[PDB]
């Protein structure tokens, strides 16, 4: 949900999936 | 003084400063170390080495000061004068100034409209040049080589003069008649078209007339006499032990002197040309390396591959003078140390070590000790404080009392990075910091260090109490939300208190009041989570502002009743009856502030902290290895998905699916299985706890520790839990961005080597992105502050109804941000009427605080025209009205408050929370909410099917619900399938939109940098220039042709487009100005020109808000609007009006044109010019301010030839000279001082 | 380092962000005490005087 | 320990002007100028000036009145 | 606190005398900058008062 | 000896500090036993067997 970027959530990769 | 001016230095004016001529490149004796005669350190030229003492020593005392001893020619004065005494060297041959030649706009270059290359060629003594030809075969200016000049002298011995070298360039500048030449270029600009005749002409004329205006002469481009820097500016001071330390300036000057002396000697010695020409070039090289080293050859210091730093290098850059010294300095009365928690502090105080207090307040302590007869003289008090006598400690208590100190966190993103506290003396060497402020500083107790500053003057002590006090700043300026909010343990304790569980001891009983609830828990009789109902007396002030208390019994818990005792009098107790985690401890604080005010809210937050810490302490709230409960289903789910991938494996090995098809297949099934696993553990956690109600089972929300931490918001969220107790999704490489083999294990089971190695891939990009982003975010915020500084609130009201139309951001199905949030705090441009037209909901212009927002929210209103900063009738600043309200205080913005700096900070502080790259992942329309279809700007027609079809490209789909508000916004392309039409009633999702699929940045922080710089996109979209059916061109020649076809009058406009670019516009259809003939990303210049100022100022904010909305960042549009205003401050006239293609400031064009339009004279038409932040900052009235920020060399050279003048009229230039900045208190002082000046 | 008996629980905000609440016994027993050594030299060299 | 200047700001329009007026009054008190109009309570000169601002017995107009009158107080010493 | 060679001493004496008032002067770095700029073919000065 | 903060565990992943604690307790408990049997001075037999 928020560019992390380690894993994706919905639209982008994220810090926490 | 009151101003600064910069101009060319004439040779006589150069000698004026000098007090002597340097003849020999010697510094000191080498056995006496005394300054040699005529050396760079000569005491006769500059001054004595020692204070009030003569070099020969014959004249020794203050008895006689003004006298020049005939012995050594020294005058006995203050040695500090060696800091101010200049000198001069008499150059044997003229030498050109590098800045006036190598700078981008070569002064000598377009001063004679000669090319730079040819001047460089002439200087190297590689060719001749003619001067003052008169009646000659050749011109007045020309170039010829050795053979050509050889036989040229016999033609005309007289009337023909051709020199070579710097003398030639100088003489060409001297006999040059600027007025005569100028008086021609004018006509060369008038008759002849073909802008090539207008490219440099329109700038060369400017250069000529500015050169004449300044009064300086062109011959001064070539330095006849070389000024020298005082010796104390380049000391040879002994570095102990032993070795001496000199400045590279000294080596450069030594070289220059050696070469000038050798040239003189050769002149007298009568040497041939080649030698003396080589010597002239050596002298030019030495001079240019002394002024600005590196542009030509980068001369080096001996014993090093390091170049010697020259003069120009001691000014420009982050290092050097301007950035590193004048705008920032190391400061006395300051300290540094490690910060740690003391919660016992109030919000207005902080624990300060006694050891630091003694050193910092040393002068105060000395004076106070000498005042009370405790010390005979100042030395005695020094020795006392040095001896650590007991009596001094009390004195310390006396001097620290009510003396604020400024605390600063190392990185300063926004103004809250510095806040003042009331010192509380403590032992030890650690500084105690208040927890509530840690959110403002963005500081943890993991080893971070903070600095302290002691205000000296009484005025600073008042500014640290009324302005920078910790309690006077609670809510952020970027957004109204309070930055002072319980963080981790406070909210955890409160959530533990307000929690309720069925069947708790004493549940259902009744208590007299909250005191009895406390007495019942602390006695071990009743628990804290019981569902007990008690009597509470809540206070409500109503109907005339008169407090009326209310008594009743409520459905509550023991813990909530205990928590009610801290709540201030005026709150309603509905705030205390819920789970009570962080997210609405925040809203409780906000409502308390905006109802009761600052004073109640401060102590309210203090009490919240005091109670939450102790309650979370006595609650235990630990974490064990059993607290993370994995779902027993996880095994089966993992096995099922694992098997699911085998079918895909068989699919690809055959060819039934491609490689990419199968990869996407596998990744999708694994993501869905991860969803399943996380959902399983979450359903086993949230409803985990089940117990017996009155003796029978029932399931309720769980008391699990980690889950409580997630739910309260004190710490890690659900995404953390999914990896804590379930398969931790699947990782991503730097790019490729997702791997097919996910992480089956959860952190509790433990990772195996392969999965951990896979995880490190995504771990690295995360760590690395933060480090290098730190460097670029600083650059961004620095440019932002540079483009904004001088903008200050200067007027009460502008008197314009223009403003901007504020409408909710209803994107797609629902709203991203309601209208209340985009309107609150601002002022209406015109009277909002009730939805029933012709009424008055709000007057013409008023500040919309929360009450008007609620009133609007009740009535059906999503339309409010809000006055904005961009459109404002104010000059050199902004008026309080149009800007709107904002502060830690919630009233209308004050006057003199510098809002540009705070806006740059509001945009820069979140810049560190952004990212460097995005890497996104992801067809009829379906309306969600029940309402009424409302079409916007659509032309339609009926066809065979009988329904309606769209004939226009642009067609918005709004929804007028049962209330009347618009929560739906959808765009439908040409030729749609309309089921209802405009003004129909839809069911709970009737589909009225249908069409076909075909008919046939980074982004992040770099994106924000791109938007504020107005950078042209890669493949821009172009825009129509006027209404009318479009027309095609001849054929594909290079790209293509496109003919504009205006409908009625002037219809000659045109443009050319590549046929490789696809087209979207309709052929025989009318298309208004600012329409998309071609799909693509839009550019700010195009939007501004084809739509207007408000359209572009809305585009910038709406686009730059998406990147900040993606990340959890919330900032009011006001700061972005002020930045946008600062961007478009330039404009270009069209008709030349009454008085003189030019580019000038909008405010000046108005002050010149509107006042004369009043006078009945002709009007002047301008054209808004859009510039980036760095480019708009490049143009500034003050040349000091510009030379500080960037490009010192070029700015200073241009301002030198211009003879420009600076009255400093601003912030940066005022801090440079150390004066009161014209804002805040400085504004109050400057107002009185300037009122009496120039009048 | 040293073996410490740790207990996971908040304590009056004395471990609010990452702060560490340490018992007085630990500092009593000198088990975290560190012995440092500093070298500082006085240099007598020739001067003009 | 005057934590907040809210009431003191209520008496004067600008949050900035408050600083100027309080600093002038604190100049009067700290330096040998004058005596306080409120019981000292051991509070420093700054806080005494802020409290006088709160009471409404001190602001820019009143300080100007007293200083302008003292202008004439020294014009009568010449007989 | 940093520049103003005269201002430091003035402020220190005032502080030790119980008077908290500053007589600000010209920052020394700025005069150094003026000297450095004047060390070129550039002439930068100050006007009346 | 030391009082850490539980909230530090769920935000970071950092789960080892929990296990290293738990097992530590176990690894410490044994010592107590071996101290008791040595403080109670029973014999080499109990020590060896345990
Ligand atoms: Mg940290
Ligand atoms: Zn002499
Ligand atoms: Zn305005």
């Amino acid at each position: 949900g928020t560019p992390g970027f380690q894993t994706p959530d919905a639209r982008v990769i994220s810090r926490f999936g | 003084f009151d101003a600064i001016k910069i101009a060319l230095a004439s040779p006589d004016m150069i000698r004026s400063w000098s007090f002597g001529e340097v003849k020999k490149p010697e510094t000191i004796n080498y056995r006496t170390f005394k300054p040699e005669r005529d050396g760079l350190f000569c005491a006769r030229i500059f001054g004595p080495v020692k204070d009030y003492e003569c070099l020969c020593g014959k004249y020794k005392r203050l008895k006689h000061r003004g006298v020049i001893c005939e012995k050594c020619g020294v005058e006995v004065t203050q040695t500090k004068v060696r800091r101010e005494r200049m000198g001069h060297i008499e150059l044997a041959s003229p030498t050109a100034h590098i800045w006036f030649l190598k700078s981008l706009p070569s002064r000598i270059g377009l001063l004679l409209d000669m090319p730079l290359r040819d001047i460089e060629r002439v200087l190297y003594f590689e060719s001749y040049v003619v001067i003052e030809g008169g009646m000659t075969n050749l011109e007045r200016q020309q170039i010829l080589t050795e053979e050509q000049y050889l036989d040229a002298l016999e033609e005309f011995g007289d009337e023909f003069d051709a020199k070579m070298g710097a003398e030639a360039i100088q003489a060409l500048l001297k006999s040059m008649d600027l007025e005569q030449e100028c008086e021609q270029l004018r006509e060369e600009l008038n008759e002849t078209n073909s802008e090539t005749k207008r490219k440099k002409l329109t700038k060369r004329i400017k250069l000529l007339e500015a050169f004449v205006q300044s009064g300086n002469k062109p011959e001064w481009m070539i330095l006849t006499v070389l000024p020298v820097l005082p010796p104390d500016l380049r000391p040879l001071v002994p570095l102990d032990g032993g070795r001496f330390a000199t400045s590279d300036l000294n080596d450069l000057y030594r070289r220059v002197i050696n070469r000038n002396n050798r040239l003189k000697r050769l002149l007298d010695l009568a040497a041939p040309d080649i030698i003396v020409r080589n010597e002239k070039r050596m002298l030019q090289e030495a001079v240019d390396a002394l002024l600005d080293n590196g542009r030509r050859g980068r001369a080096i210091t001996g014993s090093n591959k390091r170049p010697l730093k020259s003069l120009a290098d001691m000014i420009k850059g982050k290092q050097g003078r301007f950035r590193q010294n004048l705008l920032g300095k190391r400061v006395d009365y300051s300290g540094r140390s490690v910060i740690t928690v003391g919660p016992y502090l109030r919000l207005h105080q902080c624990g300060l070590p006694k050891k630091m207090a003694l050193e910092l307040f040393k002068p105060f302590i000395y004076g106070k000790l000498e005042l009370r007869g405790l010390a005979t003289t100042i030395k005695a008090a020094k020795k006392m404080v040095e001896r650590e006598e007991a009596v001094v400690w009390d004195i310390l208590d006396e001097v620290i009392r009510e003396h604020p100190v400024l605390l600063n966190r190392a990185p300063t993103l926004h103004r809250l990075g510095i806040q003042a506290f009331e010192p509380v003396l403590i032992e030890g060497k650690a500084i105690q910091l208040h927890p509530l402020v840690c959110a403002a500083y963005n500081a943890d107790f993991d080893g971070d260090q903070m600095a302290v500053h002691v205000p000296l003057t009484l005025e600073a002590q008042l500014e640290a109490r009324a302005l920078m006090m910790s309690t006077n700043n609670i809510l952020s300026p970027a957004n109204g939300e309070p930055i002072i909010v319980p963080s981790q343990d406070v909210v955890l304790g409160l959530y533990y208190m307000t929690r309720d569980c069925v069947n708790a001891k004493g549940e259902g009983m009744v208590l007299t009041g909250p005191k009895e609830a406390e007495r019942l828990y602390r006695s071990g009789l009743a628990s804290l989570h019981a569902r007990v109902k008690v009597r509470i007396t809540e206070y409500e002030k109503d109907a005339n502002g008169e407090l009326v208390a209310k008594t009743s019994l409520k459905d509550t818990t023991v813990g909530r009743a205990i928590l009610w005792m801290i709540v201030p009098k005026g709150l309603p107790y509905s705030i205390v009856n819920q789970a009570l985690g962080k997210k609405a401890i925040s809203k409780m604080l906000n409502t308390c502030y905006r109802i009761l005010g600052l004073k109640p809210t401060v102590i309210f937050a203090d009490q919240i902290m005091y109670t939450g810490f102790a309650y979370a302490a006595r609650s235990g709230a630990s974490v064990g290895i059993d607290d993370m409960v994995i779902p027993e289903k996880k095994h089966e789910i993992i096995s099922e998905a694992e098997a699911e991938v085998a079918e895909i494996q068989e699919q690809f090995q055959s060819g039934l699916v491609t490689a990419g098809e199968r990869y996407n297949k596998v990744i999708d099934i694994w993501a869905a299985a991860n969803d399943r696993v996380s959902k399983a553990m979450m359903d086993n956690l949230q409803t985990e706890t089940v117990i017996n109600r009155d003796g029978q089972e029932e399931k309720q929300v769980s008391f699990n520790s980690i889950y409580m931490m997630a739910d309260s918001g004190a710490r890690g969220s659900a995404a953390q839990i999914r990896q804590l107790a379930g398969m931790r999704g699947l990782m991503a490489k730097p790019d490729g961005s997702i791997i097919e083999t996910p992480i089956t294990a959860n952190f509790r089971e433990g990772l195996n080597v392969l999965q951990y190695f896979i995880s490190t891939h995504g771990a690295r990009k995360g760590l690395a992105d933060t480090a290098l982003k730190t460097a670029n975010s600083g650059y961004l915020t620095r440019r932002l502050v540079d483009v904004a500084q001088d903008l200050v609130v200067t007027e009460d009201d502008c008197g314009t109804h223009e403003g901007i139309m504020m409408t909710p951001v209803i994107e797609g199905g629902d709203v991203k941000e309601p209208l209340r949030d985009r309107v609150l705090g601002r002022v209406t441009a015109e009277d909002v009427l009730k939805p029933g037209t012709a009424d008055i909901l709000v007057p013409r212009n008023t500040l919309l605080h929360e009450q008007w927002c609620d009133l609007l929210e009740e009535n059906s209103v999503d339309a409010v025209k809000v006055r904005s900063v961009v459109s404002c009738d104010t000059d050199f600043g902004v008026c309080a009205h149009c800007y709107g309200r904002d502060l830690a205080r919630g009233h209308i913005i004050n006057k003199g408050e510098a809002i540009g700096v705070i806006a740059a900070q509001s945009i820069g502080e979140p810049g560190t929370q952004l990212t460097m790259r995005t890497f996104h992942i992801g067809s009829s329309i379906q309306v969600k909410n029940k309402g009424s279809i409302k079409l916007s700007n659509v032309k339609s027609v009926v066809n065979s099917s009988g329904k309606l079809v769209i004939t226009s490209r642009n067609t918005e789909l709004k929804l007028i619900d049962e209330f009347g508000r618009t929560k739906e916004s959808y765009k439908v392309p040409y030729g749609a399938v309309l089921a209802k039409g405009d003004g129909e009633q839809v069911a709970g999702g009737e589909t009225v939109a249908n069409w076909d699929p075909h008919t046939m940045i980074t982004g992040g922080l770099p994106r924000v940098a791109d938007l504020f710089e107005a950078r042209r996109p890669k493949e821009p979209a172009i825009l129509a220039e006027i209404s009318g059916i479009v027309s095609f061109g001849k054929e594909t020649k290079g790209k293509r042709r496109l003919v504009i076809t205006p409908v009625d009058g002037s219809d000659p406009y045109e443009e050319m487009i590549p046929k490789w670019r696809q087209l979207n516009v309709f052929e025989g259809e009318r298309v208004e100005r600012g329409d998309v003939i071609s799909d693509g990303p839009e550019a700010p210049h195009d939007i501004l020109r084809l739509r207007g100022v408000h359209a572009v100022t809305r585009y910038i904010v709406n686009e730059v808000q998406d990147v900040y909305r993606l990340q959890g960042v919330k900032i009011n549009d006001k700061h972005i609007e002020v930045i946008v205003r600062q961007m478009l401050r330039k404009a270009t006239i069209v008709n030349a009006g009454s008085s003189d293609g030019e580019q000038v400031e909008y405010s000046r064009v108005k002050i010149a044109n509107r006042e004369l339009e009043a006078n009945g004279k002709v009007g002047a038409t301008y054209s808004r010019d859009l510039l980036g932040i760095t480019k708009a900052s490049l143009a500034t009235e003050s040349f000091i301010s510009a030379a500080s920020f960037q490009e010192t060399t070029r700015v200073l050279t241009e301002a030198a030839v211009a003879g420009k003048r600076d009255e400093l009229r601003g912030l940066k230039e005022n801090v440079i000279v150390g004066r009161l900045i014209p804002a805040g208190t400085g504004y109050a002082y400057h107002q009185d001082r300037m009122r009496r000046r120039a009048a | 380092g040293q073996n410490m008996r740790v207990a996971f629980m908040p304590w009056n905000g004395y471990n609010f962000e990452d702060s560490i609440l340490v018992s007085e016994r630990v500092v009593q027993e000198d088990r975290f005490t560190t012995i440092h050594i500093q070298e500082l030299a006085c240099v007598s060299r020739d001067t003009k005087l | 320990a005057r934590v907040t200047v809210q009431d003191a700001v209520e008496k004067i329009g600008n949050r900035f002007d408050l600083v100027l007026v309080a600093a002038r009054r604190a100049r009067q008190m700290q330096v040998g100028g004058k005596d306080p109009l409120v019981p000292e309570e051991n509070d420093k000169t700054t806080v005494i000036a802020l409290r006088e601002i709160e009471e409404g017995l001190i602001n820019n107009q009143i300080l100007d009145v007293r200083e302008r009158q003292e202008q004439q107080e020294q014009e009568a010493a010449e007989l | 606190k940093s520049d103003d060679v005269n201002g430091r001493t003035k402020m220190y004496k005032n502080i030790v005398d119980g008077n908290h008032q500053m007589e600000p002067g010209m920052p020394e770095s700025f005069n150094v900058l003026l000297k450095e700029i004047r060390s070129l073919g550039i002439n930068i000065e100050l006007e009346d008062e | 000896d030391i009082v850490l903060n539980p909230l530090g565990v769920p935000s970071r992943m950092n789960i080892g500090q929990i296990l290293e604690t738990h097992l530590g307790m176990a690894a410490k408990g044994i010592g107590d036993k071996i101290n008791a049997m040595l403080k109670q001075q029973q014999e080499v037999a109990k020590l060896r067997e345990f």
